[PDB]
């Protein structure tokens, strides 16, 4: 605290400020967590414990933890903005396809680094993917992240996997892949893929876009807590209409990341080897 | 039960 | 990524390893006190329906904190309570309130004392609350067994939890080694099968490499009914764990 100078407030976990280090001179984020009738929050505890062992270029780096008896401070590297504001700014004209491919590659690299460890982000949304001026995107907001060394029991809504909506018992790494695929589709089409208002509304939007899941395309849907026989039998929409700007490789990758079956859904490591990334570059935004 | 003050001494 | 997770766990368990023989440096508490504290933590986890991983994490936090800090008789239960609260916050979906732990300590310490001890443990552990446990390695080994005998898994969990009570001699064995010894002991007890070749390749632990921990765990299993702490034996008597604690340990290990 005494070694930092708050420049501005960049969010409101507790309030996060943008600060300047008086000694080193580098600009950092100053997410501050108040300590009071439950002690240190569980979300902050998980974020600090998991983030300090995640050292990847495409992951927000937690540099210092100013932990005192009255206040808790988290010092992250400062990135200009997140994917949400960048997408909103790039609304009149679409984000360039090489930039989208590069951002997807970096997000998948960060996800693969997390999944090689036992870190499940579980909160992959464009508001949690900060971007710097050098054309780099990093995972952020690991407060909802969980360690899945042992299986993680289930507890926004747009980027929630169909299994979580369909009464999933244990979390899996496929939910992060589903969220990343939704982010990919949103970047491609400049629109939320499944902007459901409620749980059943989100489920119905997913079923309308990808077809109502049968037992052949996904074993075990019928014997699920949140599946009802009164589900409309929608047909799978052609992916050409879902993501017109995407090419054949991009459409195939998006289809694999949006697989109904969590076991058959592609992984970050397998997605990094997709032919969609055979010409990936690092452009600036 | 599980509610007890342990007398370590 | 499963092999990557196992490699990362094997690497991390060294960095989260408590100091061996730290009770010698402790001038006020002894290993019997730690065993009593772990028994009470097992009872507390049973009372509040906490997972086994939460108990293992609390035991690891206590071991590391007592390695780094000196604690008197009257503060050992406070340290255990803070470790349990931290493990529940890290692992549980809905961790119990601080008032719940204050009540479960029979009001030995106030809420302010519990929160201060939690802050002290977090500062000492430097927020390194993701320590690998015997439970995680045991689950990874269960993923490499066929047919998946639930009795094998229950007995392996029972032995891994038994290893938590006695710092001597289970603080000089890595959690992976303890988990492997427990898996082999359960397999030989209920099916007679030995350490699998798949786990030999995955972990690099041959049946000879687990021999010291194997003998120690066999001695603990044989002497489990006579042990001064019996909370784990009662806990694993239920049908949830198939009543593995009622199973007769093998008289000898054909090694």
């Amino acid at each position: 605290m005494e070694n930092f100078q708050k420049v501005e407030k960049i969010g409101e976990y507790g309030v996060v400020y943008k600060a300047r280090n008086k000694l080193t001179g580098e600009v950092v984020a100053l997410k501050k967590i108040r300590l009071d009738t439950e002690g240190v929050p569980s979300t902050a505890i998980r974020e600090i414990s998991l983030l300090k062992e995640l050292n990847h270029p495409n992951i927000v780096k937690l540099l210092d933890v100013i932990h005192t008896e009255n206040k808790l401070y988290l010092v992250f590297e400062f990135l200009h903005q997140d994917l949400k504001k960048f997408m909103d700014a790039s609304a009149l004209t679409g984000i360039p396809l090489p930039l989208i491919k590069s951002y997807l590659f970096q997000l998948l690299q960060g996800l693969a680094f997390c999944h090689s460890h036992r870190v499940l982000h579980r909160d992959l949304k464009p508001q949690n993917l900060l971007i710097n001026t050098e054309g780099a995107i990093k995972l952020a907001d690991f407060g909802l992240a969980r360690a899945f060394g042992v299986p993680v029991r289930t507890y926004t809504l747009w980027y929630r996997a169909p299994e979580i909506l369909l009464g999933c018992k244990y979390y899996s790494t496929a939910v992060d892949i589903w969220s990343l695929g939704c982010i990919f589709a949103e970047m491609v089409t400049r629109r939320a893929l499944f902007p459901g208002d409620s749980e059943i509304d989100q489920l119905f939007r997913i079923f309308r876009t990808l077809g109502t899941p049968d037992e052949v395309v996904w074993p075990g849907v019928t014997s699920m807590p949140d599946y009802k026989p009164s589900f409309p039998k929608w047909a799978r929409q052609d992916f050409s209409k879902v993501v017109p700007p995407l090419d054949e490789d991009g459409r195939s990758l998006l289809s694999q990341m949006l697989h109904y079956d969590p076991n058959k859904r592609i992984s970050a490591k397998a997605a990094l080897a997709h032919p969609f990334f055979q010409d990936v570059t690092k452009p600036v935004p | 039960n599980a509610r007890r003050s342990i007398n370590f001494g | 990524y499963h092999e990557d997770i196992h490699t990362y766990l094997r690497e991390m368990e060294v960095k989260c390893k408590p100091k061996v023989g730290y009770m010698k440096k402790q001038p006020d508490i002894t290993n019997s006190m730690r065993a009593i504290l772990v028994d009470w933590l097992v009872e507390v986890g049973e009372e509040y329906k906490l997972q086994n991983e939460t108990l293992h994490l609390a035991v690891n936090y206590i071991d590391r904190f007592l390695s780094s800090m000196s604690v008197l008789r009257g503060k050992l239960q406070l340290v255990g309570t803070a470790a349990m609260l931290l493990a529940s916050k890290f692992e549980e979906i809905y961790p119990p309130e601080v008032a719940e732990f204050v009540y479960i300590t029979d009001d030995t310490y106030t809420k302010k004392q519990v929160l201060r001890m939690e802050h002290l443990v977090l500062k000492v552990l430097t927020f390194d609350l993701a320590a690998p446990t015997v439970n995680q390695f045991l689950t990874q080994y269960f993923l490499h067994q066929q047919p998946a005998n639930c009795k094998v898994e229950s007995l392996a969990m029972f032995l891994g939890e038994l290893s938590l009570i006695d710092a001597d001699p289970y603080l000089k064995y890595l959690p992976s080694v303890i988990a492997g010894a427990a898996f082999h002991l359960a397999l030989y007890t209920v099916t007679g099968q030995s350490w699998p070749e798949s786990l030999i390749r995955k972990t690099g632990y041959t049946l000879e490499s687990l021999k010291p921990c194997l003998m120690d765990l066999h001695q603990t299993y044989l002497k489990a009914p006579q042990h001064a702490q019996q909370s784990i034996r009662e806990k694993y008597k239920n049908s949830k764990y198939h009543g593995v604690s009622l199973l007769n340990p093998p008289e000898t290990l054909n090694l």
